[PDB]
């Protein structure tokens, strides 16, 4: 599991393992993911064809 | 850590002096810390 | 295409990302959230149906 964004970079050696989502727009968004919603983490696939 | 008993005066706090403290306990927690509380013997 | 080389001047995606009706949002090789902060050689912007 990755990410694309976080509220602020990171002091060294943190383990911040919070998953609330973002609010980058102006949606109150309170748990409904979605466009400037944004769930943090996300998955990159990894197949052999890659 | 450092001990010291005084039974000279109760009630005036931190006495005046100069004492060494040393280093004793080392523990690699890795916890983003920001308070503290204390415990108390309750009955 | 309807390709408009948008160029020599400085993108706000902003107003698209706060005005009501636009609804989607998604980005690749940069972040959505840097749009703003970014400058281009070219904007290629494709308006399709």
């Amino acid at each position: 599991l990755y990410r694309l964004f976080r509220k602020s970079n990171l002091k060294p050696f943190e383990r911040d393992i919070s998953t609330e989502i973002y609010q980058a727009g102006n949606k109150p968004c309170n748990g409904v993911a979605g466009f400037n919603c944004y769930f943090p983490l996300r998955s990159y696939s990894f197949r052999p064809t890659y | 850590s450092k001990h010291t008993p005084i039974i000279v005066r109760e009630p005036e706090d931190l006495p005046q002096g100069f004492s060494a403290l040393e280093p004793l306990v080392d523990l690699p927690i890795g916890i983003n810390i920001t308070r503290f509380q204390t415990l108390l013997a309750l009955h | 295409w309807n390709r408009k080389r948008i160029s020599n001047c400085v993108a706000d995606y902003s107003v698209l990302y706060n005005l009501a009706p636009f609804f989607t949002f998604k980005c690749y090789g940069v972040s959505p959230t840097k749009l703003n902060d970014l400058c281009f050689t070219n904007v290629y912007a494709d308006s399709f149906v």
